[PDB]
DNA sequence: CAGTGCCTA
DNA sequence: TAGGCACTGG
C-alpha cells in the first residue's frame, strides 16, 4: 500500500498530507534504489496508521527532486506537516531504517 | 647563392626588431653570423647577392623573413629594402611542390600529432624550432630560481638564440640540397647551387617558378587581408545570440532536465551472489555515518549518509540543443526509431535524419525544426564571433582579416585557407549568408588618401573543369566535347547521355562525376541513392566513348600493380594518385588548380605591366582567392573594369601558354561587396 | 577525439 | 556536397 506520487500530486500528497511520510526518490536505473525497494513495501505495512510511505520515479517527474537538492538515489525524505524534517541518502536495511523512522516519528 | 634566416622579436605583424641573422654562401663556403649590431651589414650582403644577379634561400622567407626585412629596414634604419621576387627561393615553398602527398606543421602553427601520415625530416625540425628554443629558455630560467613569462624568450637578443639562427641555416641548407638533388624537377646536368637567378628559374621545371610566384603573390594577399565590417558582424552576432536564448528557452520548456549518475567509483554487485554487474552505474559506499551518532539515548545523527549503505551519486542535467546526445535521448522517448547509427555504435542525428524523424507528439515534432535551427545559429555564433578563430578575434587594428593561405596545401595543386578559413564563410544562398559575406568588401576600406570606399572586382573562371575535361578528351574527340561547351548545350548533351530526366540533373551529374563522387551520390541526385548510381556512371560513359578513351589511357599510365602513382601536371609536376579510380579525377582538378594558379599570378603581372600599383596605397589589392574565382579591391570603379578585362586577357594568356584545346574565359563582376560580387 | 557543418561544381 | 578547416560535446 504505497503511494506513487506525480510532480502533479506532489504538492497535495505531501507538502498538505497530515502527518508524517516518508518518500522515496528513485530511478530504475539504480542498483541501489532497487535494492531498498522491496524493503520499502515492507515498512509500509509494518507502519500502516504510524506513516505512510510514497514514492517519487525522478524519470516521469523531473520537476520535484531539483526543488531539494538530490545528489544521488535513492533519497528518502521525511516529510512532517509539509516540510522536511530528516533526510536519509542510500540503501539501508531494514533494521537501519526501521530506526531511522521510529527515531524520527 | 646564399642561404639565409633570421630572428626577429615577434611575428610579421608586431615586429620591430631584428636580433640577428645568418648567412651561408655557397662562393666561400661559410656560415657568417651577424648581431643586433650588424643589421646594417645583413642587408648589405643580400643586396650584394642580388646585385650579382644571385639567389638567396630562405625557408618561409616568402611570407616571413623577406617583408620582415623590408619592415625593419625601414623601422630600424629608415632604409628602402626590397628584395626582387626573382632572387628569392623558399625552401617551404620547394617542398610542398616536391613533397605534396605529405603534410606539415605550417611552421608549428598545428600541432605535429594531429596530422596525418609522416612529416619530412628537415622541414619538421625548422617548424619546432620556436617551440624548442622555448623550452631551452624555458628550463635555463627554471634552473636558476627565475620567473618565466609566456613569450620573453623573444624580447632581446642572446647567444642561445644565434645559435639556433644557425642552426637554421644548417638545416636549411640540408633541407634545400635534398629538394635539389630530385631529378624530376631540376636536370641532374646542371648545378643548381651554382647559377644565377634568370638560370635558376629557366633550367628548372616549370612548376618551380609557378610555385613560388603563386607563394609572392599570396604572401602579398595576406598581408593586404580582406576589409572587414567589425560593426555589422556584432550586431549580427547581437542578433543571433538573442534568437539562440529565445530558442533555448522554447526548448528547454518542452524539453525539461533530468538526473544522470556521475562521480560512481564503485562496481554494483549482485547483494545475493556478488556477481558484478558492470552494466549498472557506479556506486559509492558511505564508511561513516549512522542513524544515532556516537555516544540513555544517544543523539540522532544529522547526516545524510549510513556507513554500508551505497547509492547512486547524480548530476541534474539540463537539455542542451546542441548536444547531439541529449536530442537522440529526447526524440526516442518519443517514438522515434533511429535508423541509421556510427560506426562508434550511436544514433546519427545529422540534420538530414532529423528531417525525417517523425513522432507522434504534435510539440515535439515541431520542436526539432527548432533544434535544427540552433544548430545552424550556434555555427554561425561559433564562426563569426565565439570559435577560437572566430571572424571578431581576427580583425586586426588595420580593421581587415588577414587569413592565412597555403598556396599548395592539396596535393592536385590547390591552396588551402586557415586562420580563419576565408574559403567557408557562408554562401549568399545561406542562412545569414547575404550579412555574413557582405561584412568582407572592398567599401569596408576607406581611401588613405581620400577617405572614398574602395570598390570590389569578382572574378571567377567559367566552368573550368568541365573545360579541363573537354581539353583531355580531344585527343580522343578532336575538339567535339569543347566545341559543345562553347558554342552548344553540353548539360543537355550529357543528359541525353546517361538518360536522364530533368536537364538540371545532367549538371548534378556531371559536377559531381568532375569530383569523382561515390554511385550513392549519383542516386540521390534522382532518388535511387547508390541503387542507380552504378548505371548512371555506365550509362554516361556508354554514350561518350571520348570519355571512357581518357578513362584508360590514365589508368594505362598508372597500373601496368603501380607502374607509375602519380600524373603529371600541367606545369610537369608530379601529382600523387591514391587509386587508380581517382585518376581521372585527380587529373581534372589539378588541371583547373593550376591554370587558375597560373591565372592570379598572370592577371597580377599584367596589371603591374599596365602601370597599375599593387596595394592599399596603390590601385588594387587581392583580397582572397578561393579556388576558381577571386575578390580584388580596387580604387575606383575604372581600376575594377580594367582589372575585370584584364582578368579575361591573362586566362586566355594560360589557355594559348599550355595549348589547351577548349577555350577558357571568366566572368567578372563589379560591386561593394563579396555578397554581390558573387 | 567523435560527429557534423561550410565551403567549392 | 571529395577535399580541408573548425566547432561543440563529453
Ligand atoms: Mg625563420
Amino acid at each position: 500500500k504505497i503511494i506513487h506520487l506525480t510532480d502533479d500530486s506532489f504538492d497535495t500528497d505531501v507538502l498538505k498530507a497530515d502527518g508524517a511520510i516518508l518518500v522515496d526518490f528513485w530511478a530504475e536505473w539504480c542498483g541501489p534504489c532497487k535494492m531498498i525497494a522491496p524493503i520499502l513495501d515492507e515498512i509500509a505495512d509494518e507502519y500502516q496508521g504510524k506513516l505512510t510511505v510514497a514514492k517519487l520515479n525522478i524519470d516521469q517527474n523531473p520537476g520535484t527532486a531539483p526543488k531539494y537538492g538530490i545528489r544521488g538515489i535513492p533519497t528518502l525524505l521525511l516529510f512532517k506537516n509539509g516540510e522536511v524534517a530528516a533526510t536519509k541518502v542510500g540503501a539501508l536495511s531494514k533494521g537501519q531504517l526501521k530506526e531511522f523512522l521510529d527515531a524520527n516519528l | 647563392m646564399i642561404v639565409s634566416d633570421i630572428e626577429a622579436n615577434a611575428l610579421l605583424e608586431s615586429v620591430t626588431k631584428f636580433h640577428c641573422g645568418v648567412i651561408y654562401d655557397y662562393s666561400t663556403a661559410e656560415y657568417v653570423s651577424y648581431r643586433p649590431s650588424d643589421f646594417g651589414a645583413y642587408l648589405d650582403a643580400l643586396e650584394a647577392e642580388v646585385a650579382r644577379g644571385g639567389l638567396i634561400v630562405f625557408h618561409n622567407g616568402h611570407k616571413y623573413d623577406v617583408p620582415a626585412l623590408t619592415k625593419l629596414a625601414k623601422l630600424q634604419l629608415n632604409r628602402e629594402f626590397h628584395l626582387p621576387r626573382e632572387n628569392c627561393i623558399d625552401t617551404l615553398v620547394l617542398s610542398r611542390l616536391i613533397h605534396s602527398n605529405l603534410k606539415d606543421t605550417d611552421m608549428g602553427l598545428l600541432r605535429s600529432g594531429k596530422l596525418p601520415g609522416a612529416l619530412e625530416a628537415w622541414g619538421y625540425r625548422l617548424g619546432e624550432m620556436k617551440g624548442e628554443y622555448k623550452d631551452d629558455f624555458k628550463r635555463m630560467l627554471e634552473e636558476q630560481g627565475e620567473e618565466y613569462v609566456d613569450g620573453m624568450e623573444w624580447w632581446n637578443f642572446n647567444e642561445e638564440m644565434m645559435d639556433y639562427n644557425v642552426q637554421d641555416v644548417v638545416v636549411t641548407k640540408a633541407l634545400l640540397e635534398k629538394l635539389l638533388s630530385d631529378k624530376h624537377y631540376f636536370p641532374p646536368e646542371i648545378d643548381f647551387t651554382d647559377v644565377g637567378y634568370t638560370t635558376f628559374w629557366s633550367e628548372s621545371l616549370e612548376a618551380v617558378d609557378i610555385e613560388h610566384r603563386a607563394a609572392w603573390l599570396l604572401a602579398k594577399q595576406e598581408r593586404n587581408g580582406f576589409p572587414f565590417d567589425t560593426k555589422a558582424i556584432e550586431e549580427l552576432y547581437v542578433e543571433l545570440a538573442a534568437r539562440r536564448s529565445e530558442l533555448l528557452r522554447k526548448l528547454t520548456e518542452t524539453f525539461g532536465s533530468w538526473y544522470q549518475p556521475k562521480g560512481g567509483t564503485e562496481m554494483f554487485c549482485h547483494p545475493r551472489t556478488g556477481k558484478p554487474l558492470p552494466k549498472y552505474p557506479r556506486i559509492k559506499t558511505p564508511k561513516v555515518g549512522g542513524i544515532f551518532k556516537k555516544p540513555e539515548p544517544c543523539e540522532l545523527d544529522t547526516r545524510e549518509y549510513v556507513a554500508g549503505a551505497p547509492y547512486t551519486p547524480v548530476e541534474h542535467v539540463v537539455f542542451n540543443p546542441s548536444s547531439r546526445d541529449h536530442i537522440q535521448k529526447k526524440l526516442q522517448e518519443a517514438g522515434w526509431v533511429p535508423t541509421k547509427y556510427t560506426d562508434k555504435g550511436a544514433p546519427v542525428v545529422d540534420d538530414e535524419v532529423l528531417e525525417g524523424v517523425r513522432v507522434d507528439d504534435p510539440e515535439k515534432q515541431a520542436a526539432i525544426d527548432l533544434i535544427k535551427e540552433y544548430l545552424m545559429i550556434q555555427k554561425r555564433i561559433g564562426q563569426s564571433a565565439e570559435g577560437d578563430k572566430a571572424w571578431l578575434r581576427y580583425v586586426a587594428e588595420d580593421g581587415k582579416i588577414h587569413g592565412s593561405v597555403n598556396p599548395n596545401g592539396a596535393v592536385t595543386g590547390r591552396a588551402t585557407h586557415a586562420f580563419p578559413n576565408l574559403a567557408q564563410i557562408p554562401g549568399v544562398r545561406s542562412p545569414y549568408g547575404e550579412q555574413c559575406r557582405a561584412a568582407f568588401g572592398a567599401e569596408h576600406h576607406l581611401d588613405g588618401i581620400t577617405g572614398k570606399p574602395w570598390v570590389q572586382a569578382g572574378i571567377d573562371a567559367s566552368g573550368l573543369e568541365l573545360r579541363c575535361l573537354a581539353h583531355f578528351m580531344a585527343r580522343f574527340d578532336n575538339g567535339e566535347y569543347a566545341h559543345e561547351i562553347l558554342n552548344g548545350d553540353i548539360h543537355t548533351k550529357n543528359q541525353i547521355a546517361a538518360e536522364l530526366p530533368t536537364r538540371d540533373n545532367a549538371k548534378t551529374f556531371i559536377y559531381g562525376f568532375l569530383y569523382g563522387a561515390g554511385d550513392e551520390k549519383i542516386g540521390q541526385i534522382v532518388g535511387a541513392g547508390k541503387e542507380r548510381g552504378k548505371e548512371l556512371k555506365k550509362k554516361f560513359l556508354e554514350n561518350t566513348p571520348a570519355i571512357a578513351a581518357l578513362r584508360e589511357s590514365i589508368q594505362q599510365t598508372l597500373v601496368e600493380k603501380w607502374k607509375r602513382r602519380w600524373i603529371k601536371g600541367l606545369d610537369g609536376r608530379k601529382v600523387h594518385v591514391r587509386s587508380p579510380h581517382a585518376a581521372l579525377n585527380t587529373l581534372l582538378q589539378s588541371a583547373g588548380a593550376l591554370i587558375c594558379k597560373l591565372w592570379i599570378i598572370k592577371t597580377e603581372e599584367m596589371l603591374v605591366e599596365k602601370g597599375l600599383k599593387h596595394g592599399w596605397d596603390g590601385d588594387f589589392a587581392y583580397m582572397a582567392w578561393v579556388h576558381d574565382e577571386i575578390q580584388v579591391g580596387c580604387r575606383t570603379e575604372e581600376i575594377a573594369q580594367v582589372v575585370i578585362e584584364t582578368a579575361q586577357e591573362a586566362m586566355r594568356w594560360v589557355g594559348d601558354h599550355w595549348n589547351f584545346r577548349c577555350l577558357l574565359d571568366t566572368e567578372g563582376k563589379m560591386g561593394p561587396n563579396w555578397a554581390i560580387c558573387h
